[PDB]
DNA sequence: GGCTG
DNA sequence: TTTTTTTTTTTT
């Protein structure tokens, strides 16, 4: 019903006020319709008013159109008329038409993407999204509607604000009380949490400590390690939970009898979850691979995680961008968005560990202008912490957390606090 | 890419276009049509400068009027998205006669010496014996319609020089008419008895030794073992003597198409002729003969000491470029 | 376009009074249009009024034209349109038509001059201007504009300027008597105004107080927050407007009944504006994202603001610098310039806040020299109010407001004044 | 490649044990391929074993098909052979085929959903899902990778993990007690170890000392020089092994008798290994060259090196990135990743040097931030030691070695230790 | 002798070990031979093993070149077959062929440089 | 520009002094130009002076070639005139001509060497 | 620029690239002060000595004679 | 009657 | 959009 839409854009005002901000040139066929809409949009952009028939016939004459295009536009303009109908069926019909056009465009785009992917390298188009980006596009098209929320309107959105006042989101508590204090009860389900740190300063130590703490609380924890072997991460967890140093395990100070006894003592406890460590090669795993892993864990082991942990965000595959196509910032932002989408879909608290820039290394204080790969990670993330064990905290067997971005509470309340990192047992103890 | 499905989709989409033509030879899929983007030439309504090539790795459209060239997919999406979506989904879905009579033809050797065309061929300086292979007609359209009816709407009396093209068997399966006047629709109007007729002249007259491939049959007359690929597309496979043939093009070093063809030949490692030391500087052999006074034996002498192939040909071509 | 021009010359008054002085016979054609315009001009000269269709036809009947001219003029007269097009588009389009025709005539004239110049000197026209007159002729073609407004012309716009001083066209009051006193009637449109906060001085309390005061005066306020969510800023706004303490909302002392009653009481009042709160991540909002936000609000929400309040200048990002620093001088200077450019181009009062220098923190008196942003903020800021909170003032629930830069008025007139800050309701009350 | 998949399903148990878990009739075709797979699936369901050709033909006779399908199935069944192709290529290719067929089916399904949505509610089928099911449908078709391994469990696999604790075959001792002490048993196979210092401090001295120490332990050492000649580095190795001097070799203080006696005495030792020195022009080698060099070395001589020393990573040339395609942070990190991949493929200890920026060329200490090339090298590295020499140290002939990145052990247990570097002999001497 | 070189790259492990490190894409042709060698090289880079006839056919089907190139590669692959040979004659003949092709490419590039600098 | 080179060799003097040592019979042609340069070089070797046009005719008469080329040579020496061109341009153009012919001869020689090696 | 008119020149004072010391077999630093200029001498410091130990004989005074463009020893 | 990249 | 060298400048 393109002709009706154009006719009521020209000859009606309430319809124009209701539907114009959502109309786009891509919703019209490449014939007379798109060119007529181009003329209307140019007139509105230049004069901030709805053009008349004379205005468009003047705009058509002052246009660089071929004979076929000129004839089609003139015929379409001649065919326009103000058919009296109701301003409740027109709006819904226009919304339906726009949604259908958006779905059609998305289908064509994904069909083209798939065609581009199968092409051999050095011939395939670049900057075109890969196959893994197909669902996201299909998520955007379904979101088209003639209702748009731009900002929070005082006196117009106050019931929702009162609900936000009275209601509080559910929280997965930590085992460290300081994190609960700074997060008002823990972390929410569909979140992307990042623990940035320098190189060789405790990115995996903190993640393994969190994994052990969550495992002792009865959660199903999935540790996806992209840099370390499964046995190494499981040895970190064992050191955390069996109270044996990594030096003792490597040197063989502990015997198999003591190890088995401690493992069985932990097994007999009812307040214990299941921790599963999966190793992927560097750059060999993405969000879709994680979803396949979750599906096989559910099907073959009856395992549904809650505390999915990714060792390093910067190593994982983009899943939306082809490898070595965009810059580090865009690729890491895409990875963060994919991981947060996975966390929201699976209702799992997702924890990761990015790397700070070379400047932040051995720096007593860090800020958001220290992230190495991408500064867009805080925007995508829901809670971001830092590690500041630079020069003298190591001698005192301590650490420091900056709280760069905390969406659960206020970052400027307990911004910097001291953590008792114990590297032999790979754990965090509190200074209290 | 997928050439056949793109050709089919282009055929479906452009079946309705003005001047639409199915210009498809034995090895190419081309569509000629009036360019809907620009309407082709405004002055000439019979021009069809929109051309689709399916022989290309990807069927691509190009207009010679508005100079609009693009892939078939781009045009389809920007003009017919409805079938464009179906096409883009289908993308992963798939994922002889011999001439025996010569009406109105008198052979030049048996023609009267006082005939004006005989005087013209004397101005062309053709060897007298060669006249036994050329006829003269006053009713070229009439003769063609007598042999191939429907070719000419009117059998106008047109005098031309008819060279029958004899196969290796020596059977005239085609004929080329040269208009005697300076003005004509075409200098060489060539009509074949059947579409598979030989495009190479003088094949029946090939002797031992190297074979010289020239441009014009009249040029081949001055040359022993002179064969002439009578127009068409230059294809090595259709050319015999692939071992011993010699390529002789025109002497037009600055001309770009000639050097393009010569590059094509040398990249195939062929044996080509070079004019970089020719004492004469006319465009072709006949021009050197009639103007510079070039005589055939001097020409053969030069050519037998100027044939180059491989890297020798390539380096001698580099200098001859300009 | 000529048909529209003639029709709206015949059937309009404002268009005639606006475009008649810039209308010439040579601008139309050499056929029916020129003859019709000659008839119109003859009628307006003999009778100083716009002719009617019957009078035009009578004049055409009593005129010296051939058969073809008679037919053309009759057809054109019978083809006039009384359609009421919009005035702005009509004036702009007829101006463009006149300019194009004048340029074409001048180009043809200079070509004819050149052709006559290349002729035997004994044989040439004397009336044709010499070649040296070519640059001037084109100038007369370029000096064709229905309305000349290039800047403010002294001695030519003094009557309009006086109407600005009497009507206070630029001032926006403050609702606080002291702030109106030192600004000679409030802040001005197209200005950047900043607050400098020393020790124990929140930056968002003053901004929320100003936003509430502007909201109570009927202004459209756009509050862009960086370190806080939309709900938190709107909660500060509610605290100030509903007289409810900030902690009372979190505790739950105020019930839904009182909240809704107060909100509807405010909604009943016709002297209330609209407040739109938009949240952006830290460092993820330059003063080019604000332009997009304004465009979206105007197109979708029809919300065109008069007050724009940015939560914190330091948290913002310089679009010109691209690189971002937590506390760098070059970025603050660029951010201030970009925000002031936005204020000027949008004709809105723009408010922001910054932290004073550490020396300014310790000293109750704050000097422009004692500012974290030196030579960057006291150079791009029309007004820079300084807020001092010492122990004695806090014990008395007061803050010392000092005026550090006042483009509006004399800085030393009323430099120091005590403000009644309430930290619970986030409000500023005056002190007797 | 349906024929290959079916043939290796019937005639290969290893292929059947990794692909049958993930296989459906929708993946193959709608003609003879689907019918053949349906026969195979029916036979394996009725009898839990892979069918044979005779059994498949008997089942085809028992089953009922139309004439065309019967002929197609007979023709396809006739075309089955063993054809022992590579297992890795076969599984990768069948994974690709399954993924592409699943994507095609998902696209067709969403197109059918969209087509059914446009139908009137009376006409539309209730079995097809709504449009809201489009995204997840496209997502489940992107998670069909072939991977049955779920990973460690920490409670169901602690016996295997303890056995892995006893696998110390990855360790390679250092011949220096301090290095073994700080590495908890020496370096590990398939790791990128770096020895960084300033210009003219002893990086190649340390590399040659490590080469000699590994040679005296019986290892095969491949020294790849990027600046020096083969005979020059071999002179340093001779100075280390024969233990006379560098100048005495060039000053004639060693006669050919003593030179021979020492070389033959070292030949008589059964604890000595093999050392090959290879030189490359600057910026002309990487793992691609190194892999060909490894293959040529293995073919020409019984030499599979356990230790691979690269003179400098920076002088090396990246495989994919051109000579100056991108900046240092990229291509240097790319070369580091390629070298680590080569080491983990060959299961060899990889040693290389790194340069330090000018800021630490005259400093008593050097940090990880003082890496001249990309900071991604101290991300792919495993044991990045650092060599610091001062005037006081050079007076005592004692270079200081600081533990910069220690992945094997605790980086701060022995952070700084003094060595006994003898520059004349190109040897590191432990200090007790 | 490009067919023999490709056939013994496929059906001879000893031949592949010595000739491969040196074989390059610019030593065969501008038609079927270069395309077949590119297929083989891509398979080797992806799997570190010599492809079989089935693998070559699968890679050929998953390729984007035109009908002429596809037919030429298919015919060349169908013509590949192991023959009773001796390692020495093949290594020496391959060395001669590679040296001749290197000289031919070098002189072609020399002519191109000379004809380009004279512009 | 072989005509200009020969004419200014016979007539011009400073040009002859500067350009004669860098002159070889292989730089000119294989036809009339080569024969004329050979005659000039023989005359300058016999008598250590530049010959004249009459001397060239005498040398053609006494030292004869086959008439086929002899006619071309005698019609080649009918156009050599004084034509007082500037010295710098003449030297530069002669240098460019000899450099181009040297490059051509070197390319032909290496092509012949490669062809002989294949035999 | 920071090394000009300085009594000592370090390897980090190289102007255009830090890679030049890394890709150079031997480097010698020529240092001249007012006292050295008045004595017709220059101090040559061994900055990168790949043929020997740079710590030994690191700084010695050459007798540059600027009039004759000659280096003479002091031994 | 062909001719494009 | 980050990354790294070198320089030059300026601000604190
Ligand atoms: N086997 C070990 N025994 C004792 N301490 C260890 C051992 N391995 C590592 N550490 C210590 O653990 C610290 C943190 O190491 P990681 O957990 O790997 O941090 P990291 O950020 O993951 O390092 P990356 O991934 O290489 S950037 C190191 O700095 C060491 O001090
Ligand atoms: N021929 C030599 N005789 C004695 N000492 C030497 C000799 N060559 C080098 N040295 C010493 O070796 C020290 C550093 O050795 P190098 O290996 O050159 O250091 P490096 O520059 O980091 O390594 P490169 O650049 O890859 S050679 C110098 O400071 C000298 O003292
Ligand atoms: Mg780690
Ligand atoms: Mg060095
Ligand atoms: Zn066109």
């Amino acid at each position: 019903m393109v002709e009706i839409i154009l006719s009521h854009l020209i000859f009606d005002q309430a319809y124009f006020s209701k539907v114009w901000p959502y109309m786009d040139s891509e919703y019209f066929e490449s014939g007379p319709a798109k060119n007529t809409f181009k003329l209307i949009k140019s007139h509105v952009n230049e004069y901030h008013s709805v053009p008349s028939i004379n205005a468009l016939n003047v705009a058509l004459e002052n246009s660089s159109f071929t004979e076929t295009e000129y004839s089609g536009v003139k015929t379409l303009i001649s065919k326009l008329a103000d058919s009296p109908e109701d301003h409740s069926w027109l709006v819904k019909e226009t919304e339906k038409y726009v949604q259908q056009r958006a779905m059609f465009n998305a289908t064509s785009k994904i069909i083209e993407i798939q065609t581009n992917a199968e092409l051999p390298p050095e011939k395939r188009n670049k900057k075109m999204p890969d196959v893994g980006a197909i669902p996201d596009i299909m998520r955007q098209a379904l979101s088209i509607s003639f209702d748009s929320y731009v900002g929070h309107d005082w006196m117009d959105d106050y019931e929702a604000r009162w609900l936000s006042y009275m209601n509080k989101a559910r929280k997965v508590p930590f085992k460290l009380r300081i994190l609960n204090k700074i997060t008002k009860g823990g972390a929410e389900t569909g979140t992307l949490n990042v623990l940035m740190a320098g190189v060789n300063v405790g990115k995996s130590l903190g993640l393994c400590s969190l994994a052990a703490d969550y495992l002792q609380l009865g959660h199903n924890v999935l540790y996806i390690s992209m840099e370390m072997a499964e046995e190494v991460c499981a040895k970190r967890i064992d050191a955390n939970m069996l109270d044996v140093s990594l030096d003792d395990i490597d040197d063989g100070h502990i015997s198999y009898a003591e190890y088995k006894g401690k493992m069985e003592k932990w097994r007999e406890k009812s307040t214990l979850g299941r921790l599963i460590v999966k190793q992927y090669p560097t750059g060999g795993a993405d969000a879709n691979t994680f979803r396949s892993l979750l599906n096989e864990l559910k099907l073959k082991k009856n395992f549904v995680p809650t505390i999915i942990i990714v060792d390093y965000l910067g190593i994982c595959k983009s899943c939306r961008i082809r490898v070595y196509s965009e810059n580090s910032y865009t690729t890491v932002k895409a990875i963060a968005e994919e991981l947060r989408a996975l966390a929201v879909e699976t209702e799992t608290v997702l924890w990761t560990a990015a790397q700070v820039g070379k400047q932040a290394w051995d720096s007593s204080d860090v800020n958001m202008s220290d992230i190495a790969e991408s500064a867009g990670l805080p925007a995508t993330a829901d809670f971001m912490l830092a590690v500041i064990e630079t020069e003298e905290l190591a001698a005192a067997e301590q650490q420091l957390i900056k709280q760069i971005k905390s969406r659960y509470g206020d970052k400027n309340k307990w911004n910097k606090f001291l953590m008792g990192v114990q590297k032999g047992n790979q754990k965090w103890v509190e200074i209290e | 890419s997928i050439p056949w499905i793109d050709n089919e989709f282009a055929y479906r989409a452009l079946a309705h276009l003005p001047k639409f033509t199915q210009v498809n030879n034995s090895s190419t899929f081309k569509l000629r049509f009036r360019c809907p983007v620009c309407g082709d030439s405004k002055t000439d309504q019979n021009k069809a400068r929109g051309w689709y090539y399916g022989d290309n790795n990807e069927g691509n459209i190009h207009c010679y009027n508005c100079n609009y060239h693009a892939p078939i997919g781009i045009y389809l999406k920007e003009f017919e998205p409805d079938l464009y979506r179906e096409y883009i989904f289908e993308i992963r879905k798939e994922k002889k006669k011999i001439i025996k009579s010569l009406p109105s033809c008198v052979r030049l050797d048996k023609l009267a010496e006082d005939h004006p065309i005989i005087k013209y061929v004397k101005a062309r300086c053709i060897p007298k014996d060669k006249w036994k292979y050329l006829w003269f007609t006053t009713e070229w359209p009439k003769l063609v319609n007598s042999i191939a009816p429907g070719t000419y709407k009117k059998e106008i009396s047109e005098p031309r020089l008819v060279i029958p093209i004899y196969n290796a068997n020596g059977k005239a399966e085609s004929f080329q008419g040269r208009a005697l006047k300076k003005d004509a629709p075409q200098k060489y109007i060539t009509i074949e008895a059947y579409p598979e007729a030989t495009k190479i002249y003088g094949v029946e007259r090939v002797k031992d030794g190297d074979v010289y491939v020239l441009e014009g049959p009249i040029d081949s007359l001055f040359i022993e073992n002179g064969i002439a690929i009578t127009g068409g597309q230059l294809d090595l496979e259709v050319v015999p003597f692939k071992d011993r043939r010699v390529w002789v093009l025109d002497n037009e070093p600055r001309h770009p198409d000639t050097i393009k063809r010569m590059t094509k030949l040398v990249d195939a490692g062929e044996r080509v002729m070079f004019w970089d030391k020719s004492p004469w500087k006319s465009k072709d052999v006949n021009d050197m003969i009639r103007k510079e006074g070039a005589t055939p034996e001097q020409i053969m002498e030069y050519m037998k000491n100027n044939i180059a192939q491989g890297l020798m040909a390539k380096m001698r071509l580099s200098k001859y470029a300009k």
